[PDB]
RNA sequence: GCCGC
DNA sequence: TGTGCAACAGCATGATCGCGGCAAGCTGATCGTGCAAAAGTCGTGCCAGC
């Protein structure tokens, strides 16, 4: 290793019996629990405070409708009148414009708390936030004559508006999981493309099973002789490792010799490769394979960190044989990104010339493909 | 009884955990060769085991050797949890950490009377968050509780005009690490001073076995009505003079 | 010649008196040794890893007529430097290559072979190596490894102090610890029985480890006793005569000699009537039949009638036997001494006690003792018999344990084998067993001569085994189903466990940890420590009052003074300044011989042992001329004790009075005026001072300060300096003077003085130039000084001028009164540097980009930021700043509508991605130093990082250019010395480039010869530079192989200033410590006739009770020095002429009462004079060692020179009433020093944090915001006083009540102030804890 | 490992 | 006068060994299986909006 990273900080519980024990973290809701404790409240008023705020999402918006919440409470003189006066009184909680019905209401609620004195408050309070947000989300050339006013405010009202805080209760939150990948599979290039298994930690298990197991049973203090007792279940503990090992190290294996297609040059040339594929290559059932390859990670120098990934069984009745549509899906992506200004990219159009590629595609399959991870740039 | 996580996202077991494993492991393997009608030696052989992986679950190194983890220790039982030093009854209970606490090293002040005591402003202010909340929101600086934080989070002069008030008259408590006798922990009326030290009275020094080349002390807050009285009449160092010994 | 360049510029006036036989050692010679001898090859297998590999090699799998034959190794260039590796936390190792070859044995043809491969040399491993100071940088650390003192191997005899029964018998035992292998014990029980305890099991009698050696109980009697003959012949029955065992008995008839009475019956024993008896030259005589009786047969003699026979060995005799023996010819009897005069019934006993009397049956018992398993079968017990002792596998006493094995039995031989044989346990028995009879004595477990020392390489060549062993056995199974094509590294090499095992050892083992690097002293102590804890080691615990207790034997090998206090006293020692370890590893300490009445200046080096059998004098005894005592009686050490003896008598005498001071402790003037105990705390105090923003000598010495500042390797040495060239302060260049040089490329030196720099105590380490410009440099000058180093010399604190008075209650016990020009000099102000680290890893949603835009944040946050996201060089940042710009990807696949609209709205991400970004800690300011992105290869490289590649690849070729430019302009003189010889041009040649197109041919011989070589050497040198300024290029440009997670690793650097405030602590160097209580302005502290104020202000009560008179004296010869530096300082204000300067300095210079420090102003330059006294215009740095120092008398005459009070105490005026105190006060100077316990690293106040899962109780520590703990005497207290409201407060909420918290935090934000207490959760953590039991525990109503 | 006892 | 009973010495085992604070320092999981049963998904074709 040419640099190291530092060690990340870590902490284990000294003196104390339960070892580690743990440690109490703030969430969204916690944190709006604790201002709904400390403000002026009835009992009633607190109920309807706990009920709505444990219905507000990690973003902080509120998931479940305001009549439903009337429905929870199930009592009689609460209805929606005082569950709405309970709901803004939330919403005026510290991240400001949380537990929101919509994306209309945070920006409603943000906008109430100013100077009053903005140089275009009126003119986003409500023109553009209550009234056209939709063409506000498109160009809204047309919505400065609905607003009966010029272009050159509004390019500076939607900047008050984007100055508004997106999704706010997001702020509050944490994030100490980064839910890092240690990478199970490191795989190299040369000139074959060999692959390993790295963090196997069978031998450190297997010498401290000894240490343990059969140090107790070679140490003779004991009477007789602990043959049986723990020296055959290191054995066992070892064996089942070793077991687990190999089978995952064969089943990469089978994937990284049917996808060196892959990791060679460009990354879109995948095989539709079904689970039968290398269930015949490795002489073992797909089921067995299959909950292997769920979620274990393979290290590549410039190919995707996923086992699952290599699957696409999606023949799609490609002219030449078969293909695969991940392969089909990055060269849409590809092709709708490269276009002109216009840019049509119309299912049908993108869908003949596919098919003039020799991909014998539907026009409605490139559809759902672009629609999985983008929106058609204008094509209506 | 948490498994302890680990980078990505990895589990341990803790040593709690691998004991009832061993338990469960052990019972279902004898659960199910007792219906094959094995040889009666290979179901005294996992009887035993059983009956000796119970044992090390209740009282590891109990009837035999200690059983132990991955490194070369003995993985902590059920009783090694109840009994000890380290045990529940003189770690969390008869003793524990609390809130509103504070620690710094101690310098001597001679200007001060008997009763009094001088607090580093930074540590007020911390120690005394809730009651300038209080106070805050009702002089009407604050209407939300939200606006009195983030006033006491910008550090105001409004603010230390409030704090100022609120150490108007509540004692605060003095404790020395070792505490051999009650003299340990003393009463005083806190006096704000810009510093990072306590000043402490030099009269008070020799009960506390306190010199000023190094010792720290440690500061606890009375918040109740009661607290705050037996403070004032109990344990101020004005009330104890003669030592009761 | 007499002065050093470096010395000559401020000479310290040394006070001496003794002239020094030998100088001192460089103290870090040890590790370096001991490392030396563990990577450097030796042509035998003395030394070196070359002894492990015989050790191990060769291996040969099981028939499998394959062999593995070894061949030499070799250590590989490490691809990183010590700086790179620091600064990119890597481990500086090297990599280790070694050649093998393997040969295949003919299976048809026995001991011949058909196969023998020869391939090249094979890698296993890394292995770390130790810096030029003896530091092990490790994942980018320092890591020095601490020597260690255990048990040498060998024999040993104790007797459990003979309290054990309380019956007051002692009971003696023997014990043999070999270097590895199984242990072995022989003890007495109070029956006196032989006992043996194989590696510690039950108790066992010695007769059947005798017997398994194929001993016979009659062979056995034999040896165990000595056998008298009794004859009975013709109804005589007469007794052989041994009257030297015969001096202790009552005649129980009379003794008759040759018929006449020699000694009646009952006749007193005298010595007078044994040797009568023995002149008497007599033949056997008979005796009463019946004192036969109680003796014990010896042998087992045979009938030569019938086969029947009195074999019972170790029994009686009765008188129905007499008629039997006599029946069956029984002429002569054969019995054991059993007598106890001296000797003692032994072994028999052991005998009575056990039957086995078979090889056998001793092998199944013992197999059956020792391991209580399954039954052997003749062969598990024979095999482990050999297992146990004397297997050249299995057991090993080095040779250290032989020696010592073979001393301790009184054997001339010394060298042996490894194991132990026959008769080393038969003369381990029979030495034990003499022991008790009288003959010998038990020996001390605290000598130091059973004590050795281990050091780094022999702790890392024992790893190296391990993982050698390791290895081998993986080994032998592959050699059985390996083919002929199968190679060494086919071969199974298996690099894993050697590397895994070595690495183990380094990283993370008891005597390796970071060094402490406050200062250079404290790296120096902690390099030079010995430790009796670690592996092979005692626990703390399991240590006695004993153990950490001074020995005799301690004299100049350990001080008696630097230890830990509380828990470690006694454990961790320090070398002393000239001790030394044996090849075997026992301290020595050097002697000068005596020979006649006069001492030689000859040195020896004496261990425990040897220095006790000599009678050594004290360092501090006179001498004459010729080296002859002045005073006949001397004082010396003869066997542990002290006594006065004559000069002749004295075969030794101690080199020096330090001999028994350590080098920490060495830097303590007046060391001798303090009490031991109190020194400790001084000594030890001087290793936690942080350097200040400048350097301060100090003013009183001992004269070690240079050593302890050159040898610590902080400074920049001029390893073979000529003249300075060129200065900076980053870089010294030297042109190396021509008397030395190394033939072709020339040369010269290049230093790069270190700058602002992190260190293991977040302290700053820097360097500075001590030299101007065209200097002359000899060899061991220094050109730069480190942290706390001042002109070469150790400088660790500052001068103050300090009175001591009490002061209003301002220095109450140990209070400190600081005035403000203390402060506003800037003076113990020191620089803190602090690492913040920030890593990209890919995650299942994604790559982690570092970018300067965020979402969700404003534009203030990232003015700072680069356009890659990073703060600028030189930003101050405070709070929590952001540092880097990092964003995780969130992961989304179901486009909601109102998501489409967010992002139609905003952004394409519509800020899905979320912010990990390092900002700076709270309670953290820091400006930003140093960014030091790493990059992995193959991603892009980051914007910033481009820049620092081109200030490496600049300061690169801008330090690699001057060595060609020197080359290239040498071969210009040549070539326009060539072109002088024939058709000169001159400036005409000179002016056109490329010598004038080579000054055509001229002659034919120039242009042949001289022009075609210099064309030719050109070129070469050109092509060279080219190519090695091109290789460190690529070298600097490389992908960083990192983590397979990570993606990019971005390091920033802070740096704070910290004021002196009164929360902090101070100290001397005397024990005297203490926090400052006030900063007082300028005008309120006292002040004397001239209107100069003190700076300090010490309380005089903590020097009596304390026993501190070296603070005084410090303090006086403080006020001398300042005074004599205030007189020279006056003479160079008003410009007086060089002569009287000089006159004054040399009077200053040879004052005292005969010091051996001879110093002469005459052969100094008359510039050098004036730089001499500027730089001594402060003070004089005086230097008094440290048993043989500086007098009362030579403080006066000093203080009289400098026309000061002689007494020490001036007239004080109040600065705040301008009154004069009644009493004269002391003022002078003294070396305080500021330590590093500071309030800021020191104050918490927690109102509410958070808590841990278990229990539901606030987490404790600062750095965690945790709460004090309220533990079990508080809880007494508060008992005590009867506060109950109090208490409950503490014990339920505001703890562990988790409704009880909340409730009650919003009655005081309420003004309520009312508990409301629940039940803890504790209790019911305990109650579910107990329930899991089979016990029920409920709660009635 | 260190600090205050 | 030989015999049975109660008191005692020697040995093995268990339990305990001060109180606060700051650093630096770190553990993994296993079957497997084939098999149908179930759920789930992909390529393809629908009708409604522009
Ligand atoms: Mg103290």
């Amino acid at each position: 290793t040419a640099g190291t990273p530092s060690g990340n900080g870590v902490d284990y519980q000294d003196d104390e019996l339960p070892v580690y024990q743990g440690e109490t973290t703030q969430s969204l809701q916690d944190y709006l629990m604790w201002q709904v404790e400390l403000t002026p409240f009835t009992d009633t008023d607190r109920a309807i405070a706990t009920s709505i705020v444990d219905a507000v999402d990690d973003t902080g918006y509120l998931t479940i409708q305001i009549e439903d919440i009337v429905d929870s409470i199930g009592d009689d003189e609460i209805g929606l009148e005082e569950v709405e006066a309970v709901l803004k009184r939330i919403q005026r909680f510290d991240p400001v414009g949380v537990a929101a019905k919509d994306l209309r209401d945070c920006l409603l609620i943000q906008l109430s708390q100013f100077a009053k004195e903005t140089p275009w408050l009126e003119e986003a309070r409500l023109i553009i936030s209550d009234h056209l947000d939709l063409l506000a989300n498109h160009d809204f050339r047309t919505l400065m004559r609905v607003t009966r006013l010029k272009e050159e405010v509004l390019k500076e009202a939607v900047n008050l508006i984007q100055s508004l805080d997106p999704r706010p209760g997001q702020s509050i939150q944490t994030g100490e999981p980064e839910y890092v990948i240690p990478d199970v599979l490191v795989r190299k290039v040369n000139d074959r493309w060999v692959v390993e298994l790295n963090s196997d930690s069978l031998p450190r298990l297997k010498i401290n099973q000894q240490y343990a197991a059969m140090g107790n049973s070679a140490r003779n203090d004991a009477d007789g002789q602990f043959i049986r007792s723990n020296l055959q279940e290191a054995r066992w503990l070892i064996k089942s490792l070793e077991s687990a090992n190999d089978t995952l190290l064969r089943v990469s294996r089978c994937i990284v010799e049917q996808q060196q297609a892959f990791f060679e040059q460009g990354e879109e040339y995948m095989k539709p490769m079904v689970l039968a594929d290398i269930a015949q290559a490795v002489e073992m059932h797909e089921s067995t394979i299959s909950r292997v390859t769920t979620q274990k990670y393979l290290h590549s120098p410039r190919g995707i960190f996923e086992l699952k990934y290599f699957f696409s069984s999606h023949v799609n009745t490609e002219g030449g044989g078969e293909a695969s549509s991940t392969a089909i899906r990055a060269l849409v992506k590809k092709l709708i990104a490269a276009e002109n200004p216009a840019k049509p990219l119309s299912d049908s159009k993108l869908t003949s010339m596919l098919s003039e590629q020799g991909i014998m595609v539907a026009r409605r399959t490139v559809a759902k493909y672009r629609e999985s991870l983008s929106i058609p740039p204008s094509n209506q | 009884r948490p498994l302890v996580p680990l980078d990505g996202g990895r589990f341990a077991t803790s040593d709690l955990n691998d004991l009832y494993r061993r338990v469960i492991n052990r019972n279902n393997r004898l659960k199910r060769l007792l219906d094959l009608a094995a040889p009666d030696i290979i179901v005294r052989n996992e009887k035993r085991m059983l009956q000796e992986a119970v044992d090390a679950l209740l009282d590891n190194g109990r009837r035999g050797r200690a059983i132990t983890g991955s490194n070369k220790r003995p993985l902590k039982s059920l009783a090694d949890m109840i009994k000890g030093k380290q045990g529940r009854f003189r770690q969390n209970l008869l003793g524990k950490r609390v809130d509103y606490s504070g620690r710094s090293v101690i310098t001597v002040g001679p200007y001060l009377r008997l009763h009094q005591c001088g607090l580093p402003k930074k540590m007020a202010l911390e120690l005394f968050k809730p009651f300038i909340y209080g106070k805050l929101e009702l002089r009407g600086l604050a209407t939300t509780i939200k606006a009195a934080k983030k006033m006491v989070e910008r550090e105001e002069a409004v603010v230390w005009d409030i704090l100022d008030e609120v150490i108007r008259e509540h004692p605060v408590l003095l404790n020395r690490a070792p505490t051999l006798h009650r003299l340990g922990i003393q009463a005083f009326e806190p006096v704000l001073i810009e510093g990072k030290a306590i000043q402490l009275h030099p009269l008070v020094c020799a009960a506390y076995n306190a010199d000023f080349d190094g010792d720290q002390m440690a500061v606890h807050v009375p918040l109740t009505l009661e607290a705050q009285l037996e403070a004032r009449a109990l344990m101020m160092s004005t009330n104890n003079i003669l030592s009761p010994a | 010649m007499v002065y050093s360049y470096t010395e000559k510029k401020r000479i310290r006036k040394d006070f001496g008196k003794r002239p020094q036989v030998l100088d001192v050692p460089y103290l870090l010679s040890i590790q370096l040794d001991s490392f030396q001898k563990f990577i450097e090859q030796d042509p035998e297998g003395q030394y070196g890893l070359e002894a492990a590999f015989r050790s191990v090699f060769p291996i040969q799998s099981y028939s499998g007529n394959s062999e593995l034959q070894y061949v030499s190794y070799r250590l590989g260039e490490p691809v990183f430097d010590v700086q790179e590796c620091q600064i990119r936390g890597v481990t500086y190792s090297a990599p280790l290559r070694v050649k093998l070859r393997l040969v295949i044995y003919e299976r048809e043809a026995p001991e011949g072979t058909v196969k023998d491969i020869k391939e090249q040399e094979v890698y296993m491993g890394e292995i770390p190596l130790m810096t030029d100071n003896g530091t092990f940088v490790i994942n980018g650390t320092e890591r020095v490894i601490v020597s260690q003192l255990h048990r040498s191997p060998g024999v040993f005899f104790d007797s459990d102090k003979g309290k054990t029964h309380s019956s007051g018998k002692v009971l003696y035992n023997a014990r043999i610890i070999p270097y590895r292998g199984s242990w072995l014990d022989f003890e007495f029980d109070p029956k006196d029985n032989l006992f043996v305890r194989i590696d510690r099991r039950r108790k066992l009698p010695a007769t059947i480890i005798l017997r398994a050696l194929n001993y016979t109980t009659e062979q056995i009697l034999d040896l165990f006793f000595e056998k008298v003959i009794f004859e009975i012949r013709d109804n005589k029955l007469q007794m052989e005569l041994v009257p030297e065992r015969l001096r202790g008995e009552t005649a129980s008839f009379d003794i008759e000699a040759n018929g006449k009475v020699y000694v009646e019956k009952g006749r007193r024993i005298t010595a007078r009537h044994i040797r009568q008896l023995e002149k008497d030259d007599v033949k056997l005589i008979e005796v009463p039949v019946e004192y036969i009786a109680g003796k014990v047969v010896a042998k087992d003699y045979i009938d030569e009638s019938t086969g029947e026979l009195i074999c019972a060995a170790n029994m009686e005799l009765s008188l129905d036997l007499l008629a039997k023996l006599s029946q069956s010819g029984h002429k002569r009897i054969e019995t054991l001494f059993t007598n106890d005069l001296d000797h003692g019934p032994y072994i028999s006993e052991t005998l009575r006690v056990d039957p086995t009397n078979d090889r056998l049956s001793a092998l199944v018992e013992i197999y059956r003792m020792m391991r209580p398993g399954e039954p052997p079968t003749r062969e598990a017990a024979e095999s482990l018999f050999e297992n146990l002792f004397f297997s050249e596998d299995r057991y090993d006493l080095s040779a250290v344990g032989r020696m010592k094995f073979n001393r301790s039995l009184l054997r001339e031989e010394i060298e042996g084998s490894g194991i132990l044989s026959k008769d080393d346990i038969i003369d381990v028995m029979k030495k034990l067993i003499d022991i008790r009879n009288g003959k010998g004595e038990v020996d001390d477990i605290d000598h130091l001569g059973n004590r050795r020392i281990r050091s780094v390489g022999e702790m890392a060549e024992n790893q190296f085994r391990v993982g050698l062993v390791r290895v081998e056995r993986a080994v032998k199974e592959r050699l059985s189903l390996g083919d002929l094509d199968t190679l060494m590294p086919q071969d199974m090499i298996n690099a894993k466990p050697i590397s895994a095992a070595v690495k183990e050892f380094f990283g993370s083992s008891q005597l390796s940890q970071f060094m402490d690097q406050n200062n250079p002293l404290s790296e120096i102590t902690h390099k030079r420590r010995i430790s009796a804890l670690g592996p092979g080691g005692l626990t703390r615990e399991r240590a006695g009052f004993e153990v950490r207790d001074v020995h005799p034997t301690h004299y100049g090998r350990v001080c008696p003074i630097e230890t830990p206090e509380g828990p470690n006293i006694g454990l961790i020692n320090s070398l002393s300044v000239y001790a030394q370890t044996n090849e075997y590893g026992f301290l020595e300490t050097p002697y000068r011989k005596v020979t006649d009445g006069v001492v030689t200046d000859e040195i020896h080096y004496l261990s425990a042992i040897e220095e006790g059998n000599y009678v050594i004098a004290q360092a501090n005894s006179n001498l004459d001329e010729e080296g002859h005592f002045v005073e006949d009686l001397v004082t010396c050490r003869s066997k542990g004790e002290s006594s006065l003896f004559s000069r002749d008598q004295v075969d030794y005498m101690d080199v020096s009075t330090q001999q028994v001071v350590s080098v920490g402790a060495s830097l303590i003037p007046f060391l001798e005026h303090d009490d031991a105990n109190r020194a400790l705390m001084g000594a030890n105090m001087q290793r936690q001072a942080v350097p200040t923003l400048r350097a301060d000598k100090p003013l009183v010495g001992t004269g070690m300060e240079r050593a302890v500042a050159v040898d610590s390797g902080v400074t920049a040495v001029a390893k073979r300096g000529g003249v300075v060239q060129y200065v900076d302060a980053s870089r010294i260049v030297i042109k190396v003077n021509e008397d030395e040089m190394y033939p072709g490329e020339a040369g010269i030196d290049i230093y790069n003085l270190t700058k602002y720099t992190r260190s293991n105590q977040n302290t700053c380490i820097n360097q500075m130039p001590c030299v101007s410009l065209g200097e002359p440099v000899e060899r061991g000058d220094v050109l730069a000084d480190g942290p706390s180093t001042d002109l070469g010399e150790l400088a660790l604190g500052q001068n103050m001028r300090v009175a001591f008075m009490p002061w209003n209650g301002y220095n109450f016990e140990d209070s400190i009164l600081v005035s403000e020009r203390v402060v506003q000099e800037d003076r113990f102000t020191t620089i803190h540097i602090q690492e913040l680290a920030c890593v990209s890893r890919d995650t299942k949603l994604g790559p982690e980009e570092i970018t300067a835009d965020i979402p969700n944040v404003g534009e203030a946050a990232l003015s700072k930021l680069d356009e890659s996201g990073i703060v600028y060089i030189g930003a101050e940042v405070t709070g929590g700043d952001i540092l880097v710009g990092k964003v995780t990807p969130k992961g989304e696949t179901q486009l909601t509508p109102e998501e489409k609209l967010l992002r139609a709205i905003f952004g394409e991400k519509a800020s899905d991605v979320k912010d990990s970004s390092l900002r700076v800690p709270n309670g953290v300011s820091g400006t930003v130093i140093d960014v030091q992105v790493f990059t992995r290869d193959g991603v892009e490289k980051d914007k910033r990082a481009l820049e620092i590649e081109e200030m490496q690849l600049k300061q690169a070729k801008k330090d690699l250019s001057e060595e060609l430019q020197i080359l290239e302009a040498g071969l210009f003189s040549r070539i326009r010395a060539v072109l002088v010889a024939g058709g000169v041009e001159a400036e005409k040649l000179d002016k056109l480039p490329r010598d004038r197109w080579l000054e055509l041919g001229l002659t034919d011989e120039e242009k042949q010869n001289q022009l075609e070589q210099l064309a030719e050497q050109y070129d070469e040198l050109k092509h060279e530079f080219e190519k090695k300024l091109e290789a460190k290029r690529r070298k600097i440009t490389q992908g960083d192989d990192l983590a397979p997670g990570v993606l990019k690793i971005v390091k920033v650097y802070l740096a704070v200033k910290r004021r002196i405030q009164p929360g902090d602590k101070m100290a001397g160097r005397h024990g005297n410590k203490g926090v400052i209580s006030k900063i007082n302005p300028i005008e309120d502290m006292p002040y004397d006739e001239n209107g100069t104020p003190v700076d300090i202000v010490l309380n005089p009560l903590g020097v009596p009770s304390r026993m501190n008179i070296g603070q005084i004296l410090e303090t006086h010869l403080g006020m001398a020095a300042k005074g004599i530096g205030d007189k020279i300082n006056a003479m160079l204000k008003q410009q007086q002429e060089v002569a009287k300067l000089r006159e004054f300095i040399q009077r200053a210079y040879d004052l005292g009462a005969d010091v051996r420090q001879k110093v002469d102003l005459s052969t100094f330059s008359d510039e050098e004079v004036m730089r001499l006294a500027e730089n001594l215009r402060k003070g004089m740095p005086i230097a008094t060692p440290v048993f043989d120092g500086a007098k009362e008398a030579e403080i006066k005459e000093l203080l009289k020179l400098g026309d000061l009070p002689t007494s020490g105490q001036i007239r004080l005026y109040d600065g705040r009433t301008g009154e004069q105190f009644e009493r004269p006060v002391t003022v002078g100077y003294m070396y305080m020093l500021k330590l590093n316990h500071l309030v800021d690293d020191k104050m918490h106040a927690r109102s509410t944090g958070s808590y841990s899962l278990v229990t539901q109780q606030p987490l404790g520590g600062k750095a965690q915001f945790g709460g004090q703990r309220f533990g079990e005497m508080e809880v007494w207290a508060l008992e005590a006083y009867g506060a109950a409201y109090t208490l409950q407060e503490m014990l339920t909420v505001k703890s562990d009540d988790v409704n009880g918290r909340t409730k009650m935090y919003k009655n005081i934000v309420d003004g309520n102030h009312q508990m409301e207490p629940g039940m803890p959760e504790s209790f019911n953590v305990l109650l579910k804890e107990i329930r899991s039991l089979g016990i029920n525990i409920e709660l009635e109503d």
